[PDB]
């Protein structure tokens, strides 16, 4: 909902009714990557005009989008830390300092684990960033979180994914919405009948 | 960018092109019927609560 | 080159009529008449017909009499009242056919080039057995076997007309068998759809054990006609059925899973509205 | 001509160049034979195009009478190397005229397609229906027709 | 010889029976598919030939015997399943 | 179809089809307004029609018209069977969109159990389960029809 109504940004004069325009640019660009992954996200944050000029004004934000779009994960690693130290100098960043990081971290992993089903971490030692054992315990915390449907392997160095084929994921969506309704209809069925 | 159908391998350097099943219509239409049956029972719940 | 025939539901009623038009004094126990038809392009159609006096003595089984003058006038009378209908052949009843049926056929081919016969059943009517038709063909026999007739079978169907189908529904008035069935007629269509299955399969081994013994001589024609049945039935092994059968079985269990969901909310809502209306009439009666 | 109709009729270009060379060399009349083949670079291209048309006939017979084949067998049966065989098939498949797909990791060019579970089960019941009902009706009625000829 | 049990026959059995070499079993079966005595296919990832025999002939009384026993099995399996359907769905038959 | 029959004009001071013997002559024929204007009953009269139905004519009439052999054990050819179920789920989807607001708004605004939602409406709990009723009979049969041939045909 935040990224939907922040899509129309046609207001330049700042008044009683409007905040600082520069910080309104940073707010509408930090949120426009969580709503939609890539259903032509490049049309609304890159092919725009009034948002493209003001991100062309700022060096870090223009670095931040290009690092996410062209998949320069080595500098997207750095550009996320520069934003997050900047996050402390805000008056509304309280559900952001611990939730916007781990969502953007798991979004960078998810598009990286796309297009690769036999990915090795020996390629992760230079493409995503540096290090070896940090990525292993990082991916292990997210696979055990329930998210990032992929498997990890140590003694063969193959991060073999097991992403579903738009059927077994869709099979889960009937069985999760089904019994949630079934527990609702029995609880309805017992309040009545005395 | 969905301009190509396939998958890559880093452990072997093997490009594999595969196909996908259709997007089938009959399944996720039934996903939306569950959302309606979830709301009418919610409509029956506060109805049965407000008057017994 | 006959694909199939179309027998309207009028002519067999005329046979059942003429099966009773002789049984008061006749002991002929067969009815032979003249079949009229409308040969359109390739499929055959039968609209009207009539009968003809015919007898047959069991001694020497080669003596017959047809009435040609009655055939010349009455077909000529039908042409005047309807210049659409013409001759297509003949018919007789009785399952066991006598052997003058080649002698009857080869005479009246001077009327009809593609002469055809239709065998009906008046008494064998208990199981599922329709009318039967053959064709007049002249070959030697097969390759090096002595010459004969060998009436080949042509498949048959039943088709009505617009008034001939609506007038039927007004006559029955007893069960009427409605269209698309509510789970009771459809299972019986699989019940008596299978009661005729093994009745054919008992009949195959009955002729087979008759010829496995060797009383009657063999026909090579039926052998390979039976042999391509057994090496063309499917064999369900792996990845062609057991994968693809569940792909449509776990498909069709999703939509009947709505019937579990929806119909339970239907009768629950009818329970609430009655239990509201019950207690409110109860609390306000006193 | 009758050999190159269809069904391969035991064709091979190395066998074709060795038996009909006398027709391509001097013969009795041989007057249009020198006029078409056996010439300068106009004629030499017609050797290559005749080589091109027979192997195009040799791919069509493989994709109809086979399911899978190793790439080493296809190369030696076309009297040419493995690189030309891949590039010649790659010319045909972008031309959407021969419908197949190769493997350069294990060398199995296959000829069929991954069939659909709706398609496969419908083709299962279709071979179930027309092969076990119509001829099943025919077995009952020929055995009824033999009741007349046999007895009595 | 094999009544459609495992009709996928490998190259060794044709090379033994027809006493033909392995380099000619492929040319042998394409000639048979050309005439019309069979309508199978040829796989070489396992070097096994799939066979859908469609050209029937005469047989003896010895193949008649096992044909009846398969038919008697065919008879008693269909009749047993009709008795399971007629007993189960009798109350909804009408 | 009907049959009629002329009456004489001399007996027009006494009964015309008189002399009630039975009481079955009243419910077998009821002449409509278009019939009693031309000749009924001063010119002719009507007569009753029954149908002489017996055996070996009537039973074999239905033993040949509405019969089948392989119709029960034949697949519905899933190229259009499951394609048909797409356009049935989506339309009861929309009726479930219609059903959500309708009853609960009617009950929470006025409890009259009456007007225009009673006099000229069509979206009750009669319309939403008959699509479920069709969808079961078309599929429970079609599921079980593909179960027999797995056993019967090897």
């Amino acid at each position: 909902q935040a990224a939907e109504l922040f899509l129309d940004t046609v207001s330049t004069f700042t008044s009683y009714e409007l905040m600082d325009y520069k910080t309104f640019v940073t707010y509408t660009v930090y949120v426009s990557m969580i709503a939609l992954e890539r259903p032509d996200l490049r049309e609304k944050v890159i092919k725009g005009a009034e948002i493209l000029e003001v991100l062309h004004s700022l060096p870090a934000v223009r670095q931040y989008l290009f690092s996410l779009y062209e998949c320069r994960y080595s500098v997207f690693f750095q550009s996320l830390a520069v934003v997050e130290q900047e996050m402390k100098k805000d008056w509304l960043f309280a559900p952001h300092y611990r939730y916007y990081v781990r969502e953007m971290r798991i979004h960078a992993y998810s598009q990286l684990l796309e297009s690769y089903r036999s990915l090795t971490l020996g390629y992760m030692a230079e493409a995503f960033g540096v290090g070896v054992e940090f990525i292993d315990q990082e991916l292990s915390r997210f696979i055990a979180a329930g998210r990032l449907h992929c498997k990890i392997d140590k003694v063969n160095e193959i991060v073999e994914t097991n992403r579903p084929d738009s059927k077994n994921w869709q099979y889960q969506e009937t069985i999760k919405k089904g019994d949630l309704l079934l527990n609702r209809v029995q609880k309805l069925s017992r309040v009545i009948n005395m | 960018d969905k301009k190509f159908h396939g998958i890559l391998d880093q452990g072997e350097g093997v490009l594999i092109i595969f196909d996908e099943p259709p997007v089938d219509k009959t399944y996720e239409a039934a996903l939306e019927t569950i959302q309606n049956m979830s709301k009418v029972v919610d409509s029956l719940y506060n109805k049965a609560k407000k008057l017994t | 080159a006959v694909q199939k025939v179309v027998v309207h539901p009028l002519v067999l009623l005329s046979v059942v009529d003429h099966f009773n038009r002789i049984g008061k004094v006749g002991n002929q126990k067969r009815v032979v008449g003249v079949l009229l038809g409308s040969w359109q392009k390739k499929v055959l159609d039968v609209s009207n017909s009539f009968a003809v006096p015919f007898d047959e003595d069991d001694k020497d089984d080669s003596v017959w009499f047809l009435d040609h003058d009655y055939l010349e006038n009455m077909y000529g009378m039908f042409k005047k009242v309807n210049a659409r209908e013409r001759i297509v052949g003949w018919y007789h009843t009785g399952p066991k056919l006598h052997k003058n049926d080649i002698a009857i056929n080869e005479l009246m081919k001077r009327y009809c080039p593609n002469s055809v016969l239709v065998i009906i059943d008046v008494k064998p009517k208990d199981l599922g057995l329709p009318t039967e038709a053959y064709i007049s063909v002249e070959e030697v026999h097969d390759d090096g076997t002595p010459t004969s007739k060998t009436f080949e079978h042509v498949t048959s169907e039943i088709g009505a007309e617009e008034a001939e189908e609506v007038g039927v529904e007004h006559l029955l008035r007893d069960i009427k068998d409605t269209t698309v069935g509510t789970l009771s007629q459809r299972i019986t269509n699989q019940v008596h759809g299978l009661k005729g299955l093994n009745s054919k399969l008992l009949d195959i081994r009955s002729y087979l054990e008759k010829v496995a013994t060797g009383k009657l001589p063999i026909n090579h024609q039926i052998i390979y006609q039976l042999q391509d049945v057994f090496n063309l039935l499917p064999d369900v092994s792996l990845q062609e059925f057991v994968k693809a059968f569940y792909l449509k079985t776990n498909d069709q269990m999703v939509v009947v899973y709505l019937a579990s969901l929806i119909r339970s909310v239907v009768a629950l809502h009818n329970l609430i509205n009655n239990k509201i209306a019950n207690r409110d009439a109860e609390k306000k009666e006193g | 001509l009758l050999k190159l109709f269809t069904t391969m009729e035991l064709m091979r270009w190395s066998t074709l160049v060795e038996d009909y060379g006398m027709e391509l060399r001097k013969g009795s009349l041989e007057s249009p034979a020198t006029d078409v083949f056996g010439s300068t670079e106009e004629g030499e291209k017609r050797w290559k195009d005749l080589k091109n048309r027979v192997v195009e006939h040799n791919i069509r017979i493989m994709a109809k009478y086979y399911t899978r084949i190793t790439m080493k067998r296809m190369a030696q049966l076309l009297d040419l190397s493995v690189d030309e065989s891949e590039a010649f098939l790659s010319n045909l498949v972008v031309n959407k005229t021969i419908f197949a797909k190769v493997d350069r990791l294990a060398g199995i060019i296959n000829f069929q397609r991954p069939k659909d579970p709706n398609n496969l089960l419908n083709d299962w019941s279709q071979k179930l229906n027309s092969l076990m009902s119509l001829v099943n009706k025919t077995t009952h009625l020929i055995a009824k027709e033999e009741m007349i000829h046999n007895l009595q | 010889t094999r009544p459609a049990n495992h009709r996928q026959l490998t190259f060794e059995e044709i090379a033994k029976s027809a006493k033909i070499t392995v380099n000619e079993v492929e040319l042998l079966v394409m000639k048979a598919l050309s005439v019309g005595l069979v309508k199978g296919s040829i796989d070489e990832v396992d070097k096994r030939v799939h066979m859908t025999w469609v050209q029937p002939r005469v047989l003896d009384l010895q193949q008649i015997k096992g044909m009846k026993d398969r038919l008697e099995f065919w008879c008693t399996d269909v009749k047993s399943m009709e008795m399971l359907v007629e007993h189960q769905a009798h109350d909804i038959l009408t | 179809i009907d049959a009629f029959r002329l009456i004489n004009a001399n007996m027009m001071v006494l009964g015309h089809e008189p002399r009630q013997t039975t009481s079955n002559l009243g419910h077998l024929n009821k002449p409509s307004i278009q019939a009693l204007i031309h000749g009924l009953n001063r010119h002719y009269y009507s007569i009753t029609i029954n149908y002489r139905k017996n055996e070996l004519e009537q039973k074999m009439l239905l033993n040949l018209h509405k019969k089948s052999w392989m119709e029960g054990l034949t697949l519905q050819d899933y190229s259009e069977h499951c394609k048909h179920n797409e356009s049935v789920v989506k339309e009861m989807l929309e009726l479930a969109k219609n059903y959500n607001k309708a009853v609960e708004e009617e009950d929470k605004m006025t409890p009259e159990q009456l007007a225009i939602k009673n006099v000229g409406k069509q979206d009750p709990k009669r319309h939403l389960e008959e699509h479920v009723d069709v969808l079961m009979t078309s599929n429970i049969v079609q599921c079980l029809a593909a179960m027999l041939d797995t056993v019967v045909f090897k």
